[PDB]
């Protein structure tokens, strides 16, 4: 089977960090993309940023210069990091599989965590 | 970035009848377009993949399809469970964004 | 001018006789070779890449327009003058190169006025017309790679596989056109890069760079294998990534005076051993003078011999004299080896060293036998029509030589041992038998 | 044979033993090789372009057909008889050759009955059955990437960009097929042409043709590194642009009496300078003659040497008397080079020049000293069982030779020069002294 | 140190002076290269083509794994240690190499860790993180081709088509990566394997291997062009089919003291003939030494000489006193060429032999001529501003050496010959003129 | 025109070997591939295997350790062989060409041989 | 091997009406899908391939589509020509398999 | 932009040669091909030849023997000629461009010119 | 060459109402197929390439499909503005080549 968990921080100060971290299993990290989403409470989804299966990553416009993606190929975990939080990052975020070489098609999600700020 | 306009805002519509979910992108996205159902409390559901393809598992009652610049979701026979909020995304270039979504009653 | 009967006689039978030819009095014609692929219709699955692509590329080509710069900067129109004291040091080649360069010059400035079709090119072949009466055609390196499998590949495979699948092929470009394009071109002003190295530029095809050329077709294929066919980078552009390129289309002409002879050589006894005259394969002989030639550097066909220069070297007189009937000064390499050429046919005549090789007679069913005091036998119609080596049964024809050639006999020269580890033996050796000689004499001399 | 512990002190420690193993009796098999593909599919889309191909190619094939032509008409049943005169000029191996070539035209006749199967394959690989106990397998260049890039494009690209991507397929083809089966093929009768060459008229993948041709696998990769496997041209159409190719498939045997034994270089202290002995590095042995041997043309393993002929080559009697102890007469080039082996390790025996390395005792904590007097030291369980050089430890064993190796001496030869320019010079400086040695004793003569 | 103008009247005009570097101190990183491509999704098209690939490819590997346990096997923590009896025979080379491979296997262990994501790979570059802090990248064969033009191509060609180009393409790979991993890799322990043939196991793609492991861009295009960037192979895993390679990154450092001058060879007069003097063309001088060089295996630049290990090698004394002035005893050759360097620029200096080409001065309208006891002419300021060779213009300088240059004249050495041929036949030959001699002094003494 | 016809025995005893030639014409069988088909009576159509283009072959895996296939270049010919026959081997024989580059839909059968045991 | 089920087993319609045929794979065939129509006494004949495509001489009243492992070939106006047994082809992996067939009256 | 614009004479005789030229801009000639068709007073549309992308050219088989095309790269022309009209060439002869790597769809057209014969 | 057939050749449809024009190929042109609507005195529009994808500025009422030898094109609702001659080429083969053509009323 496939399975993403999200674990991170609940309430966290505006101007600290966030860092949420997603453990993945049924799955390699060399094989498979992990995106991450955010779904603020009264907003649409939105697209965070990237990292491919080949380790390298991108990032939409918005957050371009406070949004980071690293990766884990050993302990099998992807990690999400905000520099800088504002009070409108509230939002649950989201850890999604893409499928396969890079394609579209968010079959596999992991819960959710949900970040105050 | 490439923007995506997603309408009606909320749809209302009974049991069994057909229902649309309309689409349109910015730029030229070619087949490039995903569609989910989500529901509140879960995580999206994906239910169709490069503007057409069903994922696996998803009820052969939802179809679609659409090119370039125009897209439309359909179900055809809506049932109770497909209550929620529908999203349209594109998956072309980079960054990959999402609309703002349709509520179905 | 050979004595080939007596030359025949040491193992050194008379081969095919060719025709000297050189290149000379070239045609030209300028091509545009882009570097950079057009991906203007799959922009949106490049990410960074053609960015990473244009500055690697830059570090290659920039390194050759600066010594192309060299030159440029320090020649004038007269007739035309070269600032001697600028450029500093040069060789002869450069120099001549250098005006080349200059006057070719003239036309890439007529070229670079189509610089936005050169740009714009999204095909591998672009024929454009400046005039009508003048035309240049473009190159684009990895244009059909991209046509035929990235661009119709949209909605194949993901934007970013695409863009991946774009950076290995730049890199795999990159790795090959490197090799001559490279920190190895110290010199790409002098005209003597060869038409298949400056062909990597466009993924090593050459064939369609030529034929996109048109050509002249009287020995074309010749020219192209003995090199003959080279260019010289006239421009290169920094801001658009392409180079202009000069084709030259020489043409090979005869020279009245001269021919190559090829010597086959023929292992041969002597005592109770097998030896092999080492005597040059390939003689050069022009007018009256017998020479060497490096013949390692033409190409070699049944009717010439095919050089892009002349590689006529001395001889020596001891080599000349051998050649010319002195066997007694041809020198011999003992044969150890089981692999040796036995026998060789020339004319219609067999030679062959029937010691060593069995000989047997097709038309009597008698033995061929050779005495310890003969070399090789001459085999012909006198003898035995038809005569057998081995297993290959062969109908001869008649010598033109003395009849009692096989009765007659030969000088046979000193031995040799041509390994180069053995070459700096032999030096040495000699040396201390040549320092006793000296000291042999002193000691007379004082004595006296 | 050799003098293993004289050559030792001088440079040149024994290193590892090697059989000699020689390429002979092959079996053969014809595979057939279509140069021009099968565009059936895509006939819409080819333009003129398979026109202009056929022609092009006709010109590459035409030359290879005459060439064989000329043996094939001079060639009849007796049992085997060559026209020798009509021939006229030719070696032992075209000779040879010219026969195996009149013999595979049997088979080449049977294969001919399928010429219509050959022009229908539309496969980059197709087995024909020609009577079930008989199979030929057809290759066809450039089939496989028209099969995946062209035919399931139609609907992707423009029929116009499937032409213009067919038309650079096939000149590039042609670019590298020219290298092999242009103008430099000379000889296409020989059989000594490399199937790793043949293969390149289908794209260069000679793992598929042999895989195809099932082959022997006792040693099958060496034979391959070696050039053992070849194969000949028996048959070109020049009407279909196919050729029929016999690959000949030789068992390398063992020779019973002979082996090659590797020495290994290390440079030596002599006066006060390093100097390194000039020696054959592979020396070849059969029965009791000590020779040399071409083995810049042989692979190299861990237990033998392959070698697709005899390359074994004579060797001066100073350099005989050297290996087999005389070491007064092994001639030493003089080290400036920072970059030397100063050291070697065999059969757990360690060889250093502990004047130019740094050697200390693991054991002892003492360090290693080397007298002016001494050449090499030899290390090992009596003095060090474990020695350091550098920054490498090594644990050694026991040496099986004289207990008083670096005690006892040994002669040390004259210097050498080996580099091109200095043999010149050398010769020539040797015969300003001979001559001078020369007009010494004339004069004595003509005083006495 | 060279005496340049007695150098340039015999046809030696001095050239370019260029910095001596020499690669040293290298960097290393790990790099994972798997030798088998993912096809998991597109597993049912594959036949039995990946079982017949991982046997043949085990074919390949194994060897390799062997010759790298004999050394891994024997090297334990001591500081590191090596088994020298177990070992046997080795060269200073693969030991200091060996403890190279053990220390490296120290982190191949770690890498080792991800073997899984090794194996899961599915794209042509992969960076695996291990820790955040040890990366670790992972490049496959085959796999850009395979995710563009089988995976994308399954409703496009059929399954069967799909296997059968899956199949050639792993055929080619195996036809090009033998040239490499095959049996020439008699030793994959010493860590003298050039990048580029590394690179084969990832389709030659070395640009992109060496991008991916970042690097130093100091002078990284010299350092490939002279193969200083290798690698070793550290581990071998035949389960998986993928090898870990150590790739070293060397700084190419200035020697304080070192240089090599550049000779512009100039044919020049003597007698009523063509001469040119056989002098190295690259002379290496180290503090006060003047000696040789092997530069054919280094990169030569604008401003300096690359070498990827020191390649000086002995000079003569005869040459070395050629050098330095005492050109009586410089060798020359005799030209019969019609194309050799006739004239060179030094500094704004003209130097040509105005007897065999044209010499014109273009600012007084007077030829220039040369005597029969002039070499070569020295063209400036003081004689001619701006002189005509043929059809080149050149605007001079002025020659900072002797105001005498062409009055003083200049000795001439002894001619050579320097032509393999020429080079046994001359050792011969002298050495009958040696025996002569010896015969008439040794009847002296009898007779004394 | 493209013509495909199965010739062969009628009624084979168990135990017994099978047989059956399918001469061709209007292609080559060095373009075109030939898969073999039967209907038994009371069943539907099936594959029994096919022999390539390229002169490979494949079979199902009921039928893997007793059927062969083989071919003549020469006379255009395509050979079915069971090894040992059963009475439920009772079927319909057909020979068919595929399409192409190995793609299916069988345009062109032959006739159909039918197979008593 | 990949089986395939096709159903109903036997059909009943009249002439001029629409008759479909539903056939689905136990794993992804992707558009490797062909269907025939044999009639007893004669070799079957091709309708349809790769899913979608009708065979050269086949009548345009006859189409199909499908993806993956839902397929289905349907006749927009039957003939008394078009009795017989219908059968689902898959010719993607090796072997290829049919179903069991319709029988349709 | 795009644009084409064909000039050209107007009443040409019988047994005179045609020549028109299309101006064109908002492409480059190097990056799209220009193919020319006319409409004959009662027939349809007629397509005569192209001049690719590449600079090379093909003609229906109609006019074969009297048609050529040709281009100028500096000026931003292509050239349309029949060597010899007849009063059956009467017809508004247009300029098109093709779409991107010569595929078809006419998106862009000129303005058309009316030849009279 | 390769010739096209175009029909009807003449078409009467009021606005609002479905019109359809059919076009078969001599030959397989797979689905290299472009319709245009010619008004007279104007140069002709471009509406459908490739047999399905319309161009760009082309309103949604129209489509098309098709596939080697058989071709349509359909208007969803006529208006007005669609009187014409209507145009069937296929871009496979070379020449290319128009159909008669269709005047719709
Ligand atoms: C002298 O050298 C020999 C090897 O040439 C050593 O003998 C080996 O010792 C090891 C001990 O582990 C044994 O396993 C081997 O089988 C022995 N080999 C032989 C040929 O006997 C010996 O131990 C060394 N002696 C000293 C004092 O260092």
């Amino acid at each position: 089977q496939v399975q993403l968990k999200e674990s991170g921080p609940g309430l966290v100060a505006p101007s600290q960090s966030l860092s949420i971290t997603c453990t993945v299993s049924g799955f390699s990290l060399a094989s498979y993309g992990v995106h991450w989403v955010r779904q603020p409470p009264g907003k649409g989804l939105e697209w965070l940023g990237v990292i491919w299966t080949g380790g390298s990553t991108n990032y939409n416009s918005a957050l371009m210069s406070r949004l980071s993606i690293n990766r884990d190929n050993s302990k099998s975990q992807v990690f999400l990091k905000l520099n800088s939080l504002q009070t409108d990052d509230t939002a649950i975020y989201y850890c999604a599989r893409d499928r396969g070489y890079g394609y579209g098609g968010f079959a596999y999600w992991g819960q959710g965590t949900l970040v105050t700020v | 970035d490439i923007q995506m306009t997603q309408s009606p805002a909320s749809l209302s519509a009974s049991v069994g009848e057909t229902v649309t979910i309309t689409c349109r992108a910015s730029e030229n996205i070619y087949s490039y377009l995903a569609w989910y159902q989500h529901k509140q409390g879960k995580s999206p559901q994906l239910l169709v993949y490069n503007a057409k393809s069903l994922a696996e598992g998803v009820p052969s009652r939802f179809s679609g399809s659409g090119s370039g610049t125009q897209f439309s979701l359909k179900i055809n026979s809506l049932q109770p469970e497909d209550f929620g909020s529908y999203y349209c995304q594109h998956h072309y270039g980079t960054p990959w964004t999402f609309g703002g979504g349709t509520k179905l009653e | 001018i050979l004595h080939y009967e007596k030359l025949s006689k040491i193992g050194l039978v008379k081969g095919v006789t060719r025709k000297y030819k050189i290149k000379s009095n070239p045609l030209t014609k300028d091509i545009v070779i882009k570097m950079i692929p057009n991906v203007s219709n799959m922009s949106q699955c490049t990410g960074s890449v053609m960015e990473n692509y244009k500055t690697r590329l830059n570090g290659i080509l920039t390194p050759i327009k600066g010594a192309l710069e060299i030159y440029k900067n320090n020649t004038h129109d007269l007739g035309v003058i070269m600032a001697g004291v600028a450029i500093g040091i040069a060789t002869a080649a450069q120099i001549t190169a250098g005006v080349a360069l200059y006057e070719a010059m003239k036309n890439a400035d007529n070229i670079n006025k189509l610089k936005s079709s050169i740009e714009s090119t999204n095909e591998a072949v672009v024929k454009l017309q400046e005039t009508a009466e003048k035309t240049v055609y473009v190159l684009t390196a990895l244009q059909d790679y991209i046509n035929t499998n990235l661009v119709p590949t949209i909605d194949k495979i993901s934007c970013k596989q695409t863009e991946l699948s774009l950076d290995l092929a730049l890199s795999k470009y990159l790795s090959d056109l490197l090799f001559v394009f490279g920190p190895n071109l110290q010199d790409p002003v002098s005209n003597s890069m060869t038409i298949q190295a400056i062909s990597q530029a466009f993924g090593g095809n050459y064939e369609t760079l030529l034929r996109t050329l048109g050509y002249a077709t009287e020995d074309f294929d010749d020219l192209l294998e003995s090199d003959s066919i080279t260019g010289q980078i006239i421009y290169v552009d920094l801001s658009s990534y392409y180079i202009i390129v000069r084709v030259y289309f020489p043409i090979l002409t005869e020279i009245q005076q001269a021919y190559i002879q090829e010597l086959l050589p023929v292992s041969f006894n002597n005592d109770d051993s097998e030896w092999i005259s080492i005597v040059p394969n390939f003689i050069l002989v022009r007018n009256t003078l017998i020479s060497n030639i490096e013949i390692g550097f033409c190409l070699i066909t049944k009717r010439s011999v095919i050089c892009n220069q002349d590689y006529a070297t001395p001889m020596t007189n001891n080599m000349r004299e051998c050649l010319t009937g002195s066997t007694e000064k041809c020198p011999r390499e003992l044969v150890v080896s089981s692999h040796v050429p036995r026998f060789a046919l020339s004319n219609g005549v067999l030679f062959a060293n029937c010691i060593s090789v069995t000989c047997q007679c097709q038309t009597t069913g008698r033995a061929i036998s050779q005495s310890g005091e003969q070399t090789l036998l001459m085999i012909d119609n006198t003898t035995c029509p038809t005569a057998v080596l081995g297993n290959v049964i062969i109908s001869l024809g008649k010598y033109l030589g003395s009849v009692n050639y096989n009765s007659e006999g030969i000088a046979i020269g000193p031995p040799v041992f041509t390994d180069k580890v053995d070459i700096s033996s032999q030096i040495s050796s000699m040396n201390q038998s040549l320092q006793q000689s000296k000291d042999y004499i002193k000691e007379a001399q004082r004595l006296l």
